[PDB]
């Protein structure tokens, strides 16, 4: 069977499988917060989005790209595990003969300042509460609600796009579904089940899948140099076991040896015994002939062994019958042909006698003569893949394309020597009377060789290799169809493949058997009478599968354009950095998968890069958040990430406390963010460069001075800075305040004078509240020296904004959509392996 | 931290065989001509 | 390699003799493939790794005035590691494709099908050891052009 | 990632003895001579591998 690390592998893929991202709550996540001031009529918003995911990764160096694709990847995952919700089961009340929607499920949090506002303010928020209303809508003929709530943009974009796809899944995706594995359950003989969808209850419930069943099959096929291990994966998953049948002893006693003084080298094979190695040989064969093409069997002699010519003449006659190799496909090497024929030839001489004439061809081409006394030409039986003769796709169909198939990567139906794979076949009594050109063709030349024995031997076990060749099409026919097998054009191509001598496409694997192994071949029959476990989860496979792949897909796309919009911090980098990044950020088992291939033959990275722009993409769930959530990741402003530092000296206000109570009416809070960025006049822009030689000069810190002096603006370098936010009361530490946004160090080794001089990579923001006592003099905060600011950073985005009290539900403009308390949801996608192989009848 | 060293593909990867360095090769280079020239002189008149 | 060439061991195939009793004086199998390009001759350098392309070449001032060479095993650049040019299979070198191509007109199967397997690593190991000679041993004890050209 | 900076001291003396650029010829010059260069660009030039 399978060796145990694939089969471990498929585990994890099926466990992975069982996992679900999104979540069922109550109330939508907190987005909005208020913090009170002494004022009694504005406070401050803050959404609170932009704090949390300001306190997440750690910082960033142009030294490290690596580590900055890890953190974007680490930030992209955030957006999207922070929306990945469904409301339900949603609380309300009833007033005014109307169902009124809950503050908690408004998504925004305001109680800690009723307490202190005043009648004219409560009664507005309470005629306000009583505004909102519900809706009884619908979709999909089922009674939905929505309502009006608050959430962040990027997060809402997430929630509408999962909207988007339930209400795609809900309509029409799970009846093709059904659909198509049930025409896979007609195919393929196995039966599936639709309980879990026919309960009493069945009419008024709402349906979640994650994974689409029809998994494109050109995702998988689009895989550079992966057919090899489509091929290993395909028999591991796919391939069953059966038994080996000997027919009854009479039959080689009575044919083989009719005569008891004299024998025969056929007789001499028939009193063989086998060993451990000649089973493995078979079972090589058999696997050789179950995938055409793809296997092709060639021939070794172990260095301690000697042939016998009985069992080489016996190896050809025989192995002549045994195989199809031409026509439209191939089954051996031109060498397998050439031994073969040479085999023919010596045991078409080895009794010449007076009763049969034999006229030798003029040419030294081997088996070139006519025999019988109608001379037959045996020159026909060359064994040339153009025309197919010597073997058994002689003068056969054999690929035909009858019905649209299932997969659509897969049409074929094979047929071997005209048998058709729709009839069950009853083994006792199938195979007795039916016949093609090449086995009648063959015993008449064995009639016309005068050879009885072998005649009336071959002509006996007929039914025997029609039974054979009957489960074999049973077994190719009916199991090994699906998305796994080689495409219908690189099938094609095989037979140009194989004569040309080139390797454009894959390379087929070759296999190696021995002589005396065809006999036992053909003398052991395999019956199917156990299927493989892993059958009925295939579709489930194929769905996961591809999903990863396609998210590997869009991280590829859209991570190639890193470099162009930030030329300054990724520099030094290359492709083979963000690869490893996604190496670094992904599940094993999809690793090892490509692993069973890429190991044996080499990639790079333009190989990727033309199978990003290869636009095959599975639907799926993941696909659509993490589409949106890179859609919506655009700005990467919205990533904390900036660059509009100065270093600039601003004085702190000072009021005077004239009045307390109007002072504390009102909200005055500092910050130093900035509205917009000044103009380029007041702004010089500093490098690494113009500083190295600043301090090369000797009058680096005087400059500085000289221009604070000038009251300027300094952008110390293009690096992208890692920024905080931070809320206090009093006044902040000095260091945050007063600090330099660089680094100069000058020291003295051995005579000489050594420098160095950096720019901060980490950088914060902050606001300050002021808070006053009643008993305070108006001028208790005036100095004689007011204090020095240092940083000035500026945002486009209106992170905190100082609000009155009736604007404070103005963020009411979301649409949220909700579903009955009395409803009810369950998960399907796990109810996709479930499935019985129906076994065939058997004797 | 030199891009040329860092892999993604599990076909340039095995067991390590030997470790070598400058001195040891120098060393072995001179004793093997000594060597060649020493048995050269000591073959033959 | 003449006697590689003869020795085989499947049904044989039809060889045609040269005047000469030098090695490889003949030609073989269906395509009749001649041998004789792969003699050694310094003179012309057929059958090695630095047969039909160009093995050193000069550039840009080098710190060391003695000598300005760079050398360039099979043909391939350093530069391919960083930035690489061509495709996994459309990697090659002008005598790794007749050595492919003789042994594929010999017959000789599954030997081409390991060497095209190991071409690569091949490929890579020279261009590890171009990427030492040019940079790491850049030294005033490196050997100047006039007597390595001598 | 240090760099130097050209500050003359006010109480320093500098001294050298060595001009920097090289001249191999003069190396170069010496009879018979090839070997002990080639041992010992391989003593110096070789990094450590493997």
């Amino acid at each position: 069977f399978t060796v145990p690390d694939v089969q471990k592998i498929l585990d994890d893929i099926k466990a992975l499988a069982a996992e679900q991202v999104y979540k069922i709550v109550k109330v939508p996540s907190i987005s909005f917060r208020h913090i009170v001031m002494q004022s009694r009529d504005r406070v401050l918003r803050v959404d609170t989005y932009y704090e949390e995911m300001s306190q997440v990764g750690d910082v960033i160096t142009e030294d490290e790209p690596e580590k900055f694709y890890s953190t974007i990847i680490k930030k992209v995952r955030f957006i999207r595990g922070k929306g990945s919700f469904i409301l339900h089961d949603i609380p309300t009340r009833d007033h005014r003969g109307m169902e009124v929607a809950e503050p908690e499920v408004l998504g925004v949090e305001f109680k800690n300042v009723l307490p202190v506002l005043t009648a004219e303010h409560r009664a507005m928020i309470q005629n306000a509460l009583d505004g909102s209303i519900i809706e009884n809508g619908n979709v999909a003929t089922r009674d939905v609600d929505v309502f009006i709530g608050a959430c962040s943009e990027p997060v809402y974009r997430i929630y509408n796009r999962l909207q988007g796809y339930i209400e795609a899944v809900q309509l029409q995706e799970l009846r093709n579904s059904i659909g198509w594995l049930e025409r896979l359950g007609h195919r393929k003989r196995i039966t599936y089940s639709q309980e879990v969808l026919t309960d009493f209850r069945r009419q008024d419930t709402i349906w979640v899948l994650a994974l689409q069943l029809p998994v494109n099959p050109q995702v998988v096929w689009d895989v550079p140099r992966s057919s090899i291990a489509n091929l290993i994966m395909n028999i591991a998953t796919c391939l069953p076991t059966g038994e080996y049948i000997a027919p009854n002893p009479r039959i080689s006693s009575i044919t083989l040896t009719q005569r008891i003084t004299t024998t025969g080298p056929f007789a001499i094979l028939t009193g063989s015994t086998p060993t451990a190695q000649q089973l493995n040989d078979v079972r090589k064969i058999y696997l050789a002939l179950m995938f055409p093409g793809q296997i092709i069997l060639d021939l070794k002699i172990d260095p301690g062994e000697r042939m016998d010519p009985a069992v080489r003449m016996v190896a050809g006659v025989v192995g002549h019958l045994l195989f199809t190799a031409g026509g439209r496909f191939t089954n051996l090497t031109q060498n397998m042909a050439r031994q073969l024929d040479i085999a023919l030839n010596d045991y078409l001489l080895y009794m010449y006698n007076t009763r049969v004439q034999v006229n030798y061809g003029p040419t030294g081409e081997p088996l070139d003569f006519q025999i019988g006394r109608n001379q037959y030409d045996c020159n026909v039986f060359r064994a040339d893949f153009a025309t197919g003769t010597g073997y058994n796709g002689w003068a056969t169909i054999d690929v035909e394309y009858r019905e649209p198939a299932p997969y659509v990567h897969a049409q074929r139906y094979i047929r071997y020597c005209g048998i058709d794979s729709r009839e069950l076949i009853n083994p006792t009594t199938y195979g007795i009377g039916m016949t093609y050109h090449c086995y009648n063709e063959m015993l008449r030349m064995l009639v016309a060789a005068g050879k009885d024995s072998e005649a009336a031997y071959f002509r006996s076990m007929l039914p025997f290799h029609m039974v054979r060749f009957a489960r074999i099409n049973q077994i190719i026919n009916e199991d090994l169809h699906s998305v796994f097998s080689l495409p219908d054009d690189m099938f094609n191509a095989l037979l140009p493949d194989l004569i040309a001598g080139a390797h454009q496409n894959a390379d087929p694997v070759v296999l190696d058997v021995s002589w005396i192994s065809l006999w036992f071949a053909f003398n052991r029959s395999f019956e199917p009478t156990h299927r493989n476990e892993m059958l009925e989860v295939a579709p489930l496979i194929e769905s996961v599968y591809a999903s990863e792949l396609s998210v590997m897909k869009v991280d590829m796309r859209h991570l190639s354009l890193m470099q162009r919009r930030f030329p300054d911090v990724l520099i030094q980098a290359r492709p083979s950095h963000f690869w490893k990044a996604v190496l670094n950020d992904s599940p094993e088992a999809v690793k090892a998968v490509m692993n069973l291939s890429h190991s044996h033959n080499f990639i790079n990275i333009r190989d990727m890069m033309r199978w990003v722009m290869l636009p095959s993409l599975q639907p799926s769930l993941k696909l659509a958040l993490e589409e949106e959530a890179w859609a919506a990741a655009n700005d990467f402003e919205d990533l904390m990430l900036t660059d509009q530092v100065y270093m600039h000296r601003d004085m702190l206000p000072e009021p005077r406390l004239d009045d307390i109570e109007r002072f504390r009416q009102e909200g005055f809070y500092y910050t130093n963010m900035l509205e917009a960025p000044p103009e380029i006049d007041r702004v010089v822009q500093y490098t690494y460069e113009i500083a190295r030689l600043q301090a090369n000069m000797g009058q680096f810190r005087a400059a500085l001075r000289r221009i604070m002096d000038d009251d300027d603006w300094v952008r110390f370098g293009g690096v992208l800075r890692t920024v905080r936010v931070k809320f206090y009361d009093a006044r902040p530490p000095d260091d945050v305040l007063q600090g330099l946004p660089f680094s100069y160090d000058t020291n003295e080794r051995g005579g000489l004078a050594y420098a160095t001089i950096k720019y901060a990579t980490e950088t914060t923001i902050f606001y300050l509240i002021y808070n006053v006592e009643f008993s305070n003099t108006p001028d208790s905060l005036v100095l004689i020296n007011p204090t020095y600011t240092m940083t000035k950073v500026f945002i486009n985005k209106r992170i905190v904004e100082r609000v009155r009290v009736g604007q404070i539900l103005a963020v009411l403009n979301r649409r949220f959509v909700a579903y009955k308390g009395k409803m009810r949801i369950m998960d399907i996608t796990q109810s996709l392996k479930m499935g019985t192989k129906l076994a065939a009848p058997t004797v | 931290q030199r891009p040329e060293r860092i892999k993604t593909t599990p076909y340039l990867e095995g067991d390590v065989l030997s470790s070598d360095s400058g001195p040891l090769l120098s060393v072995f280079a001179l004793q093997e001509i000594m060597q060649k020239v020493r048995q050269v002189q000591a073959d033959y008149m």
